RNA sequence: UCAUAAUAACUUCUCGAAUCGCACGGCCUUGCGCCGGCGAUGGUUCAUUCAAAUUUCUGCCCUAUCAACUUUCGACGGCUGGGUAUUGGCCAGCCGUGGUGACAACGGGUAACGGAGGGUUAGGGCUCGACCCCGGAGAAGGAGCCUGAGAAACGGCUACUACA
RNA sequence: AAACUGCGAAUGGCUCAUUAAAUCAGUUAUCGUUUAUUUGAUAGUACCUUACUACAUGGAUAACCGUGGUAAUUCUAGAGCU
């Protein structure tokens, strides 16, 4: 994503029990360990983007650098709409079954989920979808991995 | 038919048989004699009748001379 | 519901508890206890509807009064008492020990043991890790807790119980060419060896196994009681638990009638 | 408008019948639980000082000390209060209860005695009224007998001798069941 | 109190101090030969497992 | 950022047992001396059981003479807090302008509790389901609350309306 | 007998008024919480308070005797003990 500066609310926002003002000056490879950027490995064979690792940005939605962890069922769809701040909407499509005519017909729902600072998404791309926590009052997923466009 | 089928108890000695049988098979054998008691509607009447008074139920006349 | 239930209905009991549908409303409602109580056995129904030593409700509470009959060496006072699997249950007086065991066609059944050798049992840990203090500790299947176990017992696997001193003097690892009997689900009371495991990210593996008859069949990891490597520790029922189909099971039946008479 | 005089020391109570007003003019504005002199009832009451504990109006409603008023107000009683009895735990029932201000609206009072004076009235404090039983816990018994730490209170200790109805037989003796 | 009467009470909480030592000296003298005489009963059933 | 360990401190602040009864033994310096077995009523933390509250996906009758709806006084999302047993626009402040719809939204009717299931048969279907089994709601109509682990309870309380 | 104290009385039983993604069904979850009871494990008071007694702390109250008010209720006053 295009951030321009990192502060620029009311408040300072930092990662909770990072320690970042020590007197004594100690190296360490550990990301939240020795005093620097904190972040980790969700799983499921989805690997942390490199953009987080250097980044500055601070979420507390981000699966990475964040305290949200992923879990439960993975879901896919067509995104329909990211022009707003820090959330998407998405659209999913399948085929009913009606017995008694013996032929289908389609149907679609639509999804709200929590885009990371660390990917960059438009219209007309391929995303995965992961549950979570209740993080608004429509809002229960998150992205973990976009497809290159066709 | 002329053929009949039951079931039998046999016990090991008198006292495991009084201890053990129900009260209303011994007053079928005649035993014991049966328990005298009054009604079911009449006991239900009197335990719920007697919750309106307040300390030794037993005897209740002491309110009978506030009147004069 | 404003609260917890208390009553359970005659007609929705477990199917395996064998209750017939008429002559009476109700159920026998087993208290609460170490066992779940979808899967249980309760002492009442135990006594009075398999051993026919009670005739009814009203002496089977005064049965247990004379505390004669002990479960895992304990005695125990309340009539609905949820017994479970592997459970052994000890009458002195009498001289014969039970143990509460599925069957061929997923009942619970009588089966006599010897005295003993009926003196140990053998259940399946669910978490291993250190408590308060540092100590390590396990439970398992029947709400046995343990510290100070094996360092090389690790989750899933199965371990020997005095069931005196409650001392660790053995276990069986959980891996392939196991000996194992399902819990759960409609495989009940099928006996097989342990082929290969293969796991999927992301919970609800599953397993295959195979019978002594060439047979082969699958189920998941929370329904599978291992009891042994070879040769099982414990003595297995008439039939061994290998579900010959209705064929064989209607051919075998005139067979021992014709013959015994 | 009776009277319910009680002696504490003596452990003496009597009921009086007053229906002359202006010997009644002197409790008129005071509060329950206040001090008064008896000099104008009588002249059996001489040197009598009073002090007043409650009392009862005609309709029978009960008086509440901590409330001002003439006439009578409902209340929200809650469990602990003094005029009420709660059927069922934390249950609290509405009331009608009378100020704490003494008026001619009432029925009786009642009162008890502060100090003894030289004149005696005919019916109370002539009698005194055996107390029904003694104390039931090691330390009160020791603290009363005024023993020691070990002086084996065991043997000292209050027995009342009881009889039955008419066996014939001797009576036998009865003790107070140390619990400590 | 109902039991007693006020002169029973008066001499009861006068009474002497050495007697109290004294009651307390007799009774402990007399619970010493009861026990003695239980223990004499243990040596009887001692004599009895000596029997046996 | 798990289980658990360690350091510097704090607290109208807990617990670490002043309870009760039926069976009668052992030692020696022999004093009301010392030691010693089974059970009721408790108690800090972990595990288990009966659970409970929220929560992911898909599935409900007829109607367009119902085609656009939602944000006065939260409607969509971001941030900082308050409150709740806990997450969450549940609430209080600041900042963006969003969310659903002809793939039938929104609204109006229902002589509508939902499901397991009943009736009728070549097959496909049509119709019923208040009612013995499971789940939800109610005790004349609304709200408020104590005790208690658990209640917004009515064979619990308070207030109004209509009867009495 | 009575009464204090402990527990249950939130389980059962009746009905279908409202309610059209609301209830409900099958399938998931609580690494986002509370949990009576049952069952199994589990707590060196370091000093305070040389000391307060540890061979064991301190005041009320029920039942109760006796005296009342109101036509009226499972309404209650004040007095004396434990
Ligand atoms: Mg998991
Ligand atoms: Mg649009
Ligand atoms: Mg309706
Ligand atoms: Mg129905
Ligand atoms: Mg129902
Ligand atoms: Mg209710
Ligand atoms: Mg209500
Ligand atoms: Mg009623
Ligand atoms: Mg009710
Ligand atoms: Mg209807
Ligand atoms: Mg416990």
């Amino acid at each position: 994503a295009t951030e321009l500066t990192v502060q620029s609310e009311r408040a300072f926002l930092k990662q909770p029990h990072i320690f970042l003002n020590s007197k004594v000056k100690v190296k360490s490879t550990r990301p939240g360990k020795g005093g620097r950027r904190w972040y980790k490995d969700v799983g499921l064979g989805f690997k942390t983007p490199k953009t987080a690792i250097e980044g500055h940005y601070i979420d507390k939605k981000c699966p990475f650098t964040g305290m949200v962890s992923i879990r439960g069922r993975i879901l896919t769809g067509r995104v329909v709409s990211t022009k707003m701040h820090r959330t998407i909407i998405i659209r999913r499509e399948y085929l009913h079954y009606i017995p008694k005519y013996n032929r289908y017909e389609k149907r679609h729902k639509n999804l709200a989920a929590h885009v990371s600072p660390a990917f960059r998404v438009e219209e007309g791309d391929m995303v995965v979808v992961g549950q979570c926590r209740p993080l608004s009052k429509t809002v229960r997923f998150n992205v973990l991995r976009v497809l290159p466009r066709t | 038919g002329g053929k009949t089928t039951g079931f039998a108890l046999i016990y090991d000695s008198p006292e495991a048989l009084k201890k053990f049988e129900p009260r209303y098979r011994l007053v079928r054998a005649g035993l014991a004699a049966k328990v005298e008691k009054a009604s079911r509607q009449q006991r239900k009447q009197r335990k719920n009748r007697l919750k309106t008074l307040r300390g030794t139920a037993k005897v209740k006349g002491a309110k009978a001379k506030k009147e004069k | 519901a404003r609260g917890p239930k208390k009553h359970q209905k005659r007609l929705s009991a477990p199917s395996h508890w064998l209750l017939d549908k008429l002559s009476g409303a109700y159920a026998p409602r087993p208290s609460t206890g170490p066992h779940k109580l979808r899967d249980c056995m309760p002492l009442i129904v135990f006594v009075r509807n398999r051993l026919k030593y009670a005739l009814n409700y009203r002496e089977t509470k005064a049965i247990m009064m004379q505390r004669l009959v002990k479960v895992d060496g304990k005695v125990r006072t309340d009539i609905t008492y949820p017994a479970g699997f592997m459970d052994v249950i000890t009458i002195e007086k009498t001289g014969e020990n039970f143990r509460l065991i599925y069957d061929t066609k997923g009942r619970f059944t009588v089966h006599r043991i010897t005295d003993e050798e009926a003196k140990y049992k053998l259940g399946k840990v669910k978490r291993v890790q250190l408590g308060r203090g540092g100590v390590p500790f396990l439970v398992t299947h029947d709400a046995r807790t343990i510290r100070y176990p094996d360092p090389l017992i690790k989750v899933n696997d199965t371990v020997k119980i005095d069931l005196e001193t409650g001392k660790i003097t053995d276990f069986i690892k959980f891996d392939t060419g196991a000996l194992a009997m399902i819990t759960g689900g409609r495989n009940m009371g099928r006996v097989g060896v342990i082929t290969h495991r293969e796991r999927h990210d992301g919970g609800f593996g599953i397993v295959h196994l195979k019978d002594a008859l060439d047979n082969t069949f699958a189920t998941r990891e929370s329904n599978v009681f291992v009891i042994g490597s070879e040769k099982p520790w414990i003595s297995l029922p008439k039939g061994k638990g290998v579900k010959l189909t209705i064929a064989e099971e209607r051919d075998q039946r005139r067979a021992r009638a014709l013959a015994a008479a | 408008m009776k009277l319910n005089i009680s002696h504490p020391a003596n452990g003496s109570q009597k009921l009086i019948e007053v229906e002359d007003e202006r010997k009644l003019r002197h409790f008129y504005d005071k509060r329950m639980g206040a001090e008064v002199a008896g000099d104008p009832l009588g002249p059996e009451w001489k040197g009598y000082i009073l002090r007043i504990t409650g009392g009862n109006d005609k309709q029978g409603f009960p008086m509440k000390q901590g409330v001002i008023a003439p006439n009578r107000v409902r209340l929200l009683l809650s469990e602990g209060h003094s005029c009420y009895r709660p059927r069922r735990d934390g249950e609290r029932k509405r009331k009608s209860v009378r100020g704490c201000i003494v008026g001619p609206d009432l029925s009786v009072l009642a009162l008890s005695i502060v100090k003894q004076g030289e004149q005696d009235i005919p019916g109370l404090t002539d009698v005194v009224h055996p107390k029904r039983l003694g104390p039931k816990r090691a330390t009160k018994i020791r603290r009363f007998f005024s023993l020691s730490k070990d002086d084996d209170v065991r043997k000292y200790v209050i027995r009342r001798e009881v009889q039955p109805k008419g066996e014939g037989k001797k009576p036998y003796t009865k003790a107070p069941r140390i619990q400590r | 109190i109902v039991g007693a009467s006020l002169e029973v009470i008066k001499e009861r909480r006068s009474m002497r101090p050495e007697a109290r030592n004294a009651a307390r000296l007799a009774a402990i003298k007399e619970s010493k030969e009861k026990k003695a005489a239980a223990q004499a009963a243990k040596k009887a059933e001692k004599a009895k497992n000596a029997a046996a």
